[PDB]
């Protein structure tokens, strides 16, 4: 159960970091018109 | 951004007035839902014990204690449906609580008349009532003019918090569109999808 | 569970008969000259 | 180029068959987890002690259910609002007995579905669209939050969440009526107006546009071939439709502005369903439907029954019978 | 994608359908007693 | 029309009122188990769909 | 049907002496009953102790008898258990315990008589519904 | 062979009078003077071989003995039934209004 | 075969009539009345306050 | 020492108080004086259920089971008189306390065995001549095991003993003979046996601790099926005070 | 047998979702 | 977003006609059955299992208990021509409520 | 007669599955041009 807990915590943190850093990565510019 | 923040705050306020009895004193706002449910168990524990019941050893129909049982981690708690509300804490109840949860000796020997009064008051002022302010469960007959300030404040702020989330999405989506320059529609002369490869 | 003994064949034929009808029609449409 | 940059470009790419996006990065694992657990539980989960009274209710197909009666049963009343992941259990056996799958499924689903809404904003932005499709989806999403999260919170237990099954849904509805008189609540009434009206306006719009399709086909072919994907011209005559519908009621009851019409088609059911969701979400805190029990009284004081009192009698039957072994004290306070 | 040139049309003429249905039905008429047992 | 005509009388037809209709819904749950009817379920799908 | 003087005529004491209440007294009784009592005694039951109700026949078998104005007025001043053995002002609303039950604080003799009158008149109107609970709703 | 013991007991004096060995405490409200003080004493000191044994409860006042004698005609005793006395059911039988 | 007509009677020898099930009801309680429609016996659900049981 | 907030949610509230490894003393009994057990606690650590083989010729074993009802299993706050008999043996007579817990355990393969783990109406006696309670003292006795469900309990079709339908109403015209066992509810009342071996004594405080083994029947679902034999093992704590 | 039948129908549906999404007739601008 | 999309405007608008119209027609058919009490009331297999096995419970059996409550509690006032008198003891009720 | 209950479904599918396969092939042959 401890191993499962750690695994899920790591997995969740991984995807959360992708979400956060992803949206920080110049997201407003990611559109078809004003890319600036 | 501010709408998103206020929505979040609205939902928090809803939960504050519903569960907290410190900054929302039950003396002024009435008992919480958990509180009034606990108070009913307390009320009947007192009454039946006064009649001679050994409340600690009283097995209920299901096999669980009629008045007293254990939480999933072992603490002694009130029985019946209020098993869900064992996280409740309140000044009228805490004198009966020891290191292991509710204390059978204290229950037998130390329940004061003020505790009985309070339990009965809170049990009979539970935050249940109709939109036209008829107190109690939906099947109650007209008589008592009562809806809890806790229900009024929880419901209102959930509604407001929800519409403010809708407002957040509306304005967040529009702000993005307007800043990128397409909040008024797609440019017929430069339709972005037309310049994209087909999906299949 | 003591279910009706015709339930299986009723369901199987309910699925297969019209599905087959559709499959027949589709495949013969595809095979027509384009 | 840079590895992170190339990943970001792939994630947000307008060229993937299914759009991923940043909301998709949370949506995909959570919806897969919810889905996989749901399917496995619906088929094979053992009986679950929903009401915390050691009375386990069978939800799964292998344990004697069919499609209609089967459910993923809500977590135990003994748990209440406590967070009950797999690692909080001593074993999977315990976890299954106590309704662990339900919590796993509903939390992943609500997260995944919230991201589904965000993803809808996201692709609209990538494609240069206006952004409010996600706002329309917020109505069903809010409704899901109401029955899986808000209602349990108010009542103090996930055992009062809507069960994940067909008969379990009906159980939830009937108990809800007994305890809140939801039918006599104007937010549910607005909800019904939303869905009856939405279905009405759906049939209306479909019939009117279909009625005025421009002849582009022969008798021995479907009229649908008269339209081609991406054609510049409109496929029906809105003047003809308006001329028909304006005479059906009166001229000014009929839309001649398509943008106004389609906004109305969006707004009516969306607003109605918002009120539906808020009905459940406010009855969660026991602000209940109108109570006119014994409202009409004669000169002497005899109660003169109305239809409200007949409803009350039905509500009583539901109330006294539900969870027949769970109540020890006279009032059902949550 | 470009078409796969290995693709080929498939045929079953009327006589083959009749012969096939006869095979199937007669096999069913034969084996059915054993299926019911 | 058809429903009350199959029953004992018009009495069990819906009465024309808001609460009266709610009573008709609840009667159908308790007496007919109408929610379990697949024809009703298809109706629900059509309306919500 | 009407709320006649006959209906409003209830026992004043256990000797068979009666009082005829005015229509105003009745409406006052209802209002004060709702104000101070209905939270527990709505419809003639007792939410915190369903074993004891406010039916006339039940009040008659109380010690001392409570099926009259004076019995009821006295109960409102000094409540006892059903057998008269215990004084229960500490847990039941009364003038004696008006300090801890503040809704009793401004109640006059005329108020209590009105409350008592309501308790006696309602069952004459509502029958077995009074004190009958949800079964009779 | 298999019988419902509660239904069977309804056919004895239990179904006619207050059974001092089995009946739930709220039944003592039916007659003047019994509830709660005597009712508590009666249930606590059960079972009784005969109705008149109720007069022998230690600590009864002379007044209480008088009240009891006046109510013996409303009392009975039958064999203790486990189904009726377990679960503290004599003190709360899950019936309210 | 017909089992014959069932005539119910209480200890007093009064004839009692079983209330018949209407078509609407999937299930129906057992209630017995005299010739005037006065309830004289039934099969109780809760037993603790039963007054009309067949045993009584 | 510890408060509720130190304990809440940890699992410790389902554990009985322990005694130090050094607590191996003796608690004197004065036959002039009357005694009580002020607190008796029982914490089960193993639930075993006797196998029921088709081959009723082999010696059937008690086997390990998995607990599915969480940390809700302990008996505590139990009190009663501790009589001193003529032969110097002590007899504990259980009077009151949290003296039962419904428990569900699961056999290999998934079969759930509910039981009312209990010591209701316990009467337990030591060997004669216990001038002082030591680590050689033990109590043996019997207790009652009432029905796991009480008389109000309604089965899923609403049938019960003190309440409910008395037939299968969803089968209005079925023959009733083969359903008699499920239709006619019965209230079980059986005996259990227990041994408490004292392993630790604090002579100064009057506290004792050790292990216990108890045998009793499991739930019979109000006469619907045969019960199973359960063997419960664990630890206990008792504090004795001169009354 | 019932459970097999229910799971089978469900599985066919999920398979249909797959083909309907990935092996759809491609929408084309003429 | 969803995996599939309309590409034909005419099909789209016809489908919008088809869905709610077909739905209401289906519900009409079920009501025609209810005219005759020809209900989808029970699952026979569920009832056979539950009658034999007092530990078997599903959401289906739970809902039937609610229906039985509804019937007994609403019928006397809802069907006054029947002159139902259901003495309190016959009314189906769970514990306490 | 106490026949095997799966005999009906076995016979039905044994007939229907291959018969349907042939019908699919035949019809899509007919609908081809020449
Ligand atoms: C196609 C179109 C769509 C159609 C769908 C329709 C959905 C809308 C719903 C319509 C609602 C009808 C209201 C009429 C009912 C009424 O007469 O209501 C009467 C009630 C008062 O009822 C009285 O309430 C009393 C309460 O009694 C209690 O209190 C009494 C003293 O007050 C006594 O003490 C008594 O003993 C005690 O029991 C008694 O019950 C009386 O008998 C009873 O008549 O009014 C109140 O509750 C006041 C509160 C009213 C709230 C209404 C809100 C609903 C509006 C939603 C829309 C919002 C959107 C905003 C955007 C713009
Ligand atoms: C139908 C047509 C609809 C047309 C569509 C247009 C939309 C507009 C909707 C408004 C409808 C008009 C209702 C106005 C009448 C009214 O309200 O009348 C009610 C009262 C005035 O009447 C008094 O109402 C009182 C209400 O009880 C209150 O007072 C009692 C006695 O002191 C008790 O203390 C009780 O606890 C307490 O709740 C009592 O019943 C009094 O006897 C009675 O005189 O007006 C008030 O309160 C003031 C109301 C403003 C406050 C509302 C905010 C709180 C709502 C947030 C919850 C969100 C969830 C909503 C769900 C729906
Ligand atoms: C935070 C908001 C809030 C809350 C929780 C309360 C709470 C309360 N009020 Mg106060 N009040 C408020 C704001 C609030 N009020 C406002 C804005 C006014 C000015 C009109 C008042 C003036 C007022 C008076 C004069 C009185 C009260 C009274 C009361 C009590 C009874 C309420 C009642 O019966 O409602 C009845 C229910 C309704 C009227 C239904 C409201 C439904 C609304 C219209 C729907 C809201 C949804 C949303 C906003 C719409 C979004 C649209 C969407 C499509 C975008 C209760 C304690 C009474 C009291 O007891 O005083 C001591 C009383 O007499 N209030
Ligand atoms: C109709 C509209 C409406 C109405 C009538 C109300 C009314 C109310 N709201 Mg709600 N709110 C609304 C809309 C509304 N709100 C919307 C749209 C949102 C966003 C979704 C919110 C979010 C919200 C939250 C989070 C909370 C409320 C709360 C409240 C209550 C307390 C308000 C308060 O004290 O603020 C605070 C006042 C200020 C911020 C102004 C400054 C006040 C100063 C700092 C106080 C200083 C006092 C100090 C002790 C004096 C010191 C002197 C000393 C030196 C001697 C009140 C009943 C509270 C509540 O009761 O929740 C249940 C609460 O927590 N509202
Ligand atoms: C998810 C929730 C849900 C949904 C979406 C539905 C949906 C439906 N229900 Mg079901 N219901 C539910 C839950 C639900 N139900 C539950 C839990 C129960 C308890 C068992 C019921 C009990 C129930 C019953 C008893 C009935 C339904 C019926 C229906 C259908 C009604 C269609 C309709 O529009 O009639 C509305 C009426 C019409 C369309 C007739 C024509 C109306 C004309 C055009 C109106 C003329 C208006 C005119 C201008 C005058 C206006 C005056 C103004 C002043 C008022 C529809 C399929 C009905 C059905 O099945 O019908 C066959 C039905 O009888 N339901
Ligand atoms: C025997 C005797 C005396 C005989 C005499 C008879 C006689 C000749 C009489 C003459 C005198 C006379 C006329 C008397 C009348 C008496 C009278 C007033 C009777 C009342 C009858 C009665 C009850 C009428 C009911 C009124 C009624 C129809 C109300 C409903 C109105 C209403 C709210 C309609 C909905 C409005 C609405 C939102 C519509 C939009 C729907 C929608 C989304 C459509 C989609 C859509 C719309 C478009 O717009 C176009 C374009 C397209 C594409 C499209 O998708
Ligand atoms: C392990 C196991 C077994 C698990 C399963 C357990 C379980 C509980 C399974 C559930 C069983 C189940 C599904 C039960 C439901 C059965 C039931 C009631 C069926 C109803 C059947 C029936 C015939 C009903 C009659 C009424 C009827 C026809 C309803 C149809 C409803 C329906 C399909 C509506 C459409 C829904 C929908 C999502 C449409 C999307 C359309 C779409 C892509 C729009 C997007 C769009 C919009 C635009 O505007 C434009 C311009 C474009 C371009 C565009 O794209
Ligand atoms: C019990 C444990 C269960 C274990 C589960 C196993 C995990 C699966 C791992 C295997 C991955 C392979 C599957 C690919 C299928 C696919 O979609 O490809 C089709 C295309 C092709 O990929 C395209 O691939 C291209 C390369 S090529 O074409 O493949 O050569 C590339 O050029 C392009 O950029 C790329 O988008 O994929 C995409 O469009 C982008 C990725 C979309 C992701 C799918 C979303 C899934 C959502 C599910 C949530 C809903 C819940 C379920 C409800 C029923
Ligand atoms: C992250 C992605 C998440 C998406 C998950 C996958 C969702 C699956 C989508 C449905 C695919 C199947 C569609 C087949 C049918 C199909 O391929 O449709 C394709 C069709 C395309 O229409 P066109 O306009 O291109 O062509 C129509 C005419 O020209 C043909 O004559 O779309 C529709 O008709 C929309 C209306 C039907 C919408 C039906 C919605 C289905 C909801 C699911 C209900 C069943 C659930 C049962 C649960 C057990
Ligand atoms: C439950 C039992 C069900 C059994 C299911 C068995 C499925 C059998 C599927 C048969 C598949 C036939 O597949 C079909 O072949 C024909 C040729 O024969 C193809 O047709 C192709 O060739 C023909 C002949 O030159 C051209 O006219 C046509 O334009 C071209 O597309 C179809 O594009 C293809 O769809
Ligand atoms: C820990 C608690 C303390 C609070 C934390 C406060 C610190 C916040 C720091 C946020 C740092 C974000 O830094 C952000 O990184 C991304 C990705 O590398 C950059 O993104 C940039 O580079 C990547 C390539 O790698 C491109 O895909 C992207 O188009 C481009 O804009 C942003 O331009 C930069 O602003
Ligand atoms: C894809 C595999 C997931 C299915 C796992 C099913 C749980 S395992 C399952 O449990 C039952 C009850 O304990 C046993 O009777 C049975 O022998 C066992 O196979
Ligand atoms: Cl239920
Ligand atoms: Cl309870």
């Amino acid at each position: 159960m401890e191993t499962l807990k750690i695994t899920v915590y790591i997995v969740v943190t991984f995807f959360v970091l992708l979400f956060v850093f992803g949206f920080l990565s110049g997201d407003p510019a990611r559109n078809p018109k004003r890319k600036d | 951004y501010s709408l998103g923040a206020l929505s979040m705050m609205g939902f928090i306020a809803t939960c504050f007035v519903w569960f907290n009895n410190t900054v929302y004193p039950s003396e002024f706002y009435g008992p919480t839902g958990p509180e009034a449910s606990q108070a009913q168990a307390m009320t009947f524990l007192i009454r039946d014990q006064k009649l001679g019941a050994n409340v600690g050893s009283a097995q209920g129909p299901t096999g669980l204690g009629k008045y007293l049982m254990r939480s999933p981690t072992g603490e002694i708690i009130f029985g019946g449906e209020t098993m869900r509300f064992w996280d409740f804490r309140g000044p009228w109840l805490e004198p009966l609580r020891g290191p292991n949860g509710l204390d059978l000796n204290k229950i037998k020997n130390d329940i004061q008349p003020w505790q009985e009064r309070r339990a009965a008051e809170y049990m009979t002022h539970a935050p249940l009532g109709s939109l036209n302010s008829v107190g109690g469960v939906a099947t109650e007959i007209n008589s008592v003019n009562f809806v809890s300030p806790r229900s009024w404040l929880a419901t209102s702020h959930f509604v407001l918090a929800f519409f403010f989330l809708v407002g957040h999405l509306w304005h967040a989506g529009r702000a993005r569109a307007a800043a990128a320059g397409f909040e008024k529609g797609i440019d017929r002369e430069s339709e972005p999808v037309l310049s994209m490869p087909s999906l299949d | 569970m003591e279910v009706n003994q015709l339930g299986l064949i009723a369901t199987a034929l309910f699925v297969l008969v019209p599905s087959v009808f559709l499959i027949i029609l589709y495949v013969q449409t595809e095979s027509q000259q384009k | 180029a840079n590895l992170w940059e190339r990943f970001c470009n792939w994630v947000t790419s307008t060229d993937n068959r299914l759009y991923v996006g940043w909301f998709g990065v949370i949506m995909i694992p959570t919806l897969l987890a919810a889905t996989i657990c749901f399917v496995i539980a619906f088929i094979a989960a053992p009986p679950v002690d929903i009401d915390g009274i050691r009375e386990p209710v069978s939800g799964s197909l292998l344990y004697g259910n069919n499609i209609i009666t089967g459910a993923v049963v809500p977590s135990s009343n003994a748990i209440g609002l406590h967070f009950y992941p797999i690692w909080e259990a001593a074993s999977l056996d315990e976890w299954l007995y106590n309704g662990g799958p339900y919590q796993l499924i509903i939390f992943h689903f609500l997260l995944g579905a919230s991201c589904y809404m965000g993803r809808q904003w996201e692709l609209s932005y990538r494609l240069g669209m206006r952004p409010w499709i996600c706002v329309a989806y917020s109505a069903p999403l809010a409704s899901a939050f109401a029955v899986f999260l808000i209602y349990p919170i108010g009542q103090g237990s996930f055992s009062d969440g809507m069960p994940l099954g067909i008969s379990g849904t009906f159980n939830f509805m009937i108990v809800f009526q007994a305890e809140h008189n939801i039918l006599m609540h104007p937010f549910h009434q607005l909800g019904v107006a939303g869905v009856f009206g939405g279905a009405l306006f759906c049939a209306m719009h479909g019939s009117l546009v279909t009625s005025s399709l421009i002849r582009e086909t022969t008798e021995t072919e479907s009229a649908n071939y008269g339209y081609k994907f991406g054609q510049e011209e409109e496929t029906y005559n809105i003047v003809a439709a308006h001329g028909y519908f304006g005479r059906l009621i009166f001229q000014y009851a009929s839309f001649n502005n398509s943008r106004s019409l389609h906004f109305f088609l969006a707004a009516w059911p969306v607003v109605g369903v918002w009120f539906a969701a808020l009905g459940i979400s406010t009855m969660a805190f026991n602000l209940n439907g109108f109570n006119f029990n014994h409202s009409v009284i004669d000169a002497k004081g005899n109660v003169i029954n109305t239809w409200a009192d007949i409803i009350n009698r039905a509500n009583l039957g539901m109330e006294v019978m539900h969870e027949r072994n769970a109540h020890n004290f006279p009032l059902d306070l949550a | 994608m470009e078409p796969n040139p290995n693709r080929q049309p498939v045929e079953l003429n009327r006589t083959s359908l009749y012969l096939g249905l006869l095979l199937i039905l007669v096999l069913a008429l034969l084996f059915s007693s054993y299926f019911f047992n | 029309l058809i429903y009350p005509l199959g029953q004992s009388s018009w009495f069990f037809a819906p009465s024309f009122g808001v609460a009266a209709i709610f009573r008709f819904l609840l009667f159908f749950q308790g007496f007919h188990n109408w929610t379990l009817n697949p024809f009703h379920m298809m109706g629900v799908a059509g309306v919500l769909g | 049907a009407e709320l006649t003087p006959e209906v409003l005529t209830v026992p004043l004491n256990s000797e068979g002496k009666t009082i005829t209440l005015t229509e105003k007294q009745y409406l006052e009784g209802k209002r004060l009953f709702q104000y101070a009592c209905a939270s527990c005694h709505v419809g003639g039951i007792t939410k915190t102790n369903p074993s004891l109700d406010l039916r006339t026949e039940t009040l008659a078998l109380a010690t001392p008898p409570r099926d009259n104005i004076e019995g009821l007025v006295d109960y409102m001043k000094n409540p006892t258990t059903y057998d008269g053995e215990q004084e229960i002002a500490e847990v039941h609303p009364s003038l004696r315990s008006a300090d801890i039950f503040p809704k009793m604080r401004n109640l006059t003799e005329k108020d209590l008589v009105a409350i008592a009158g309501h308790i006696l008149v309602e069952p004459k109107i509502l029958g077995d519904k009074w004190g009958g609970g949800k079964v009779y709703y | 062979e298999l019988v419902n013991v509660v239904d069977e007991k309804l056919g004895t004096a239990y179904g006619e009078k207050i059974d001092l060995n089995n009946t739930n405490i709220a039944a003592f409200i039916q007659y003047r003077g019994l509830y709660p003080t005597l009712a508590k004493l009666i249930v606590k000191n059960a079972p009784y071989e005969s109705v008149e044994d109720v007069l022998n409860i230690p600590g009864l006042t002379e007044r209480q003995k008088q009240i009891l004698r006046e109510n013996l005609e409303h009392f009975t005793v039958t064999e203790v039934e486990t189904a009726l006395v377990e679960g503290g059911d004599r003190y709360n039988n899950g019936l309210y209004k | 075969a017909w089992k014959g007509h069932a005539v119910f009677r209480n200890k007093e020898g009064e004839e009692l009539f079983v209330r018949r099930m209407p078509a609407f009801f999937e299930s129906f309680p057992v209630i017995l009345t005299d010739k005037n429609g006065v309830v004289k016996a039934d099969i109780p659900f809760r037993r603790a306050e039963s007054k009309y049981s067949f045993e009584q | 020492t510890l408060t509720y907030d130190d304990i809440v949610g940890t699992g410790l509230a389902n554990k009985c108080p322990t005694l130090d490894d050094t607590a191996r003393g003796a608690y004197p009994i004065d036959s002039s004086q009357t005694y009580r057990i002020a607190r008796l606690c029982l914490q089960p650590t193993t639930f075993l259920v006797k196998e029921e083989p088709k081959n009723k010729r082999q010696e059937a074993e008690f086997v390990p089971t998995k607990l599915v009802t969480r940390e809700t299993t302990s008996l505590d706050q139990i009190q009663g008189e501790l009589k001193v008999n003529s032969d110097g043996s002590l007899t504990f007579v259980e009077e009151d306390g949290i003296d039962f817990q419904p428990v569900t355990v699961q056999m290999a393969g998934g079969e759930r065995i509910p039981l009312l783990f209990t010591v209701k109406n316990l009467v337990a006696s030591t060997q004669p001549n216990v001038t002082s309670i030591t680590t050689s003292t033990d109590f043996k006795g019997e207790f009652n095991v009432p029905s796991y469900r009480t008389a109000n309990f309604l089965d899923p079709k609403g049938r019960g003993l003190a309440s409910g339908y008395d037939s299968a109403i969803a089968l209005p015209q079925a023959k009733e003979e083969e359903l008699a066992r499920a239709n006619v509810k019965r209230f079980s009342l059986t005996k259990g046996q227990i041994s408490l071996n004292v392993a630790k004594v604090d002579g100064r405080t009057g506290e004792i601790a050790g292990t216990f083994e108890s045998e009793q029947l499991s739930d019979d679902d109000m006469g619907a099926h045969e019960p199973h034999e359960v063997k419960i093992q664990g630890v206990f704590y008792a504090s004795i005070e001169p009354a | 047998m019932e459970t097999i039948t229910y799971v089978f129908i469900f599985a066919c549906i999920i398979a249909l979702f797959f083909f309907a999404i990935f092996f759809r007739e491609p929408p084309r601008i003429t | 977003i969803f995996g599939i999309a309309f590409s034909n405007k005419r099909w789209l608008h016809f489908f919008m006609l088809f869905v709610p119209v077909t739905g209401l027609w289906m519900s009409a058919i079920g009501v025609v059955g209810l005219a005759l009490n020809l209900r989808s009331y029970d699952f026979i297999s569920q009832e056979i299992r539950a009658a034999e096995d007092p530990e078997f419970e599903t959401f289906y059996t739970k809902n039937l208990l609610l229906n039985e409550g509804i019937r007994a509690w609403m019928a006397p006032q809802d069907q006054p021509h029947e002159n139902f008198v259901f003495p309190e003891e016959v009314l189906p009720r769970g514990n306490a409520l």
